[PDB]
């Protein structure tokens, strides 16, 4: 394998072991445990093609080997974004949030916008329920993603 | 049919949602159930048990006691409650206890059936629809969520 080179902010280089045929999630987790930044707050890209580093593919046929670098971008201004959250009726409103804050904040926001209680609904994204205590970015959010609001339907 | 011709978006595996805008009585027959706190199990026993009685509901909760040990610790809705299986069953099996989407999903996965909850807002217009199971709507156990605190049975019309 060797040692891959990551170039952060275009003004520093960090070395990382090159486990042949390994995923980008472990790369982001390595950098995360190395510089104490969350994985969802990292964006990795190529040098000169400016193309998106595909996820779920081993960076092998993607054309990567030791001695080649990759650019890294950190995002905690803290930045903001906005998602579409769908009511149980279907009227998905727009909520601007941040990946750093907890899901309880988003739940209270949905409460104040729907005038409904907190214990009576839960959020979901892409076939999995969202935990309250965990951060938002751990669920892979992006602008325009439709987070579902599901009522307890207790009657 | 118009009921097999429905768009269902998947929320989690075993749970679909939709928002059809129409009136219930146009297709369904609303069998009203008592408001003793067990109207969900009453409306289930109306469609699922031969020769239903006001106390034929208890039997249905029996089935829940299996599914609770089968899917509660693995149900997508149960996460974030802060209650174990025992804290759950101590009150959920207690008489005159409400029942909602969690029990419907656990019973649909337990009984190899398909529970469809038709929630209506306003006097008689459907606001949303939640479906636990993959089965047909004509052959499903159709429930009606009048208000936000009651359940009635929905017999399918010929």
């Amino acid at each position: 394998g060797g040692d891959l080179k990551v170039k952060m902010l275009g003004g520093e280089e960090i070395l990382v072991p090159l486990r042949d045929s390994m995923m980008v999630s472990e790369l982001k987790q390595f950098i995360a445990q190395k510089i104490n930044v969350p994985a969802f707050q990292q964006r990795l890209a190529h040098l000169d093609s400016r193309e998106v580093l595909q996820e779920g593919v081993p960076l092998v046929h993607q054309g990567l080997k030791a001695g080649s670098t990759i650019l890294l971008m950190v995002q905690n201004s803290s930045a903001t974004l906005n998602i579409l959250v769908r009511n149980d009726k279907g009227r998905s409103s727009s909520y601007e949030v941040q990946l750093t804050q907890t899901v309880a904040v988003l739940k209270q926001q949905v409460c104040q916008r729907e005038r409904v209680q907190a214990d009576q609904f839960w959020l979901s994204f892409e076939g999995k329920p969202m935990d309250d205590e965990h951060p938002l970015g751990e669920y892979g959010l992006t602008t325009g993603c439709t987070v579902f609001m599901n009522l307890r339907l207790r009657g | 049919e118009f009921l097999n011709s429905i768009p269902w978006e998947e929320v989690v595996p075993g749970q679909f949602t939709a928002n059809p805008g129409f009136q219930v009585t146009d297709y369904f027959e609303i069998v009203r159930q008592p408001a003793d706190g067990n109207c969900f199990y009453h409306s289930i026993a109306e469609l699922f048990v031969p020769n239903k009685n006001d106390f034929s509901f208890r039997l249905v909760k029996q089935h829940l006691e299996l599914a609770a040990r089968r899917f509660f610790e693995e149900e997508s809705e149960a996460k974030g409650l802060g209650l174990s299986l025992e804290k759950y069953l101590e009150v959920a099996m207690c008489d005159n206890e409400w029942g909602g989407s969690l029990e419907a999903s656990m019973l649909a996965k337990h009984l190899d059936i398909t529970i469809v909850i038709w929630v209506i807002e306003g006097p008689s217009r459907v606001a949303a629809a939640v479906k636990f199971g993959p089965g047909d709507v004509a052959g499903a156990i159709n429930l009606l969520h009048t208000g936000y605190n009651h359940f009635d049975a929905l017999r399918l019309l010929v």
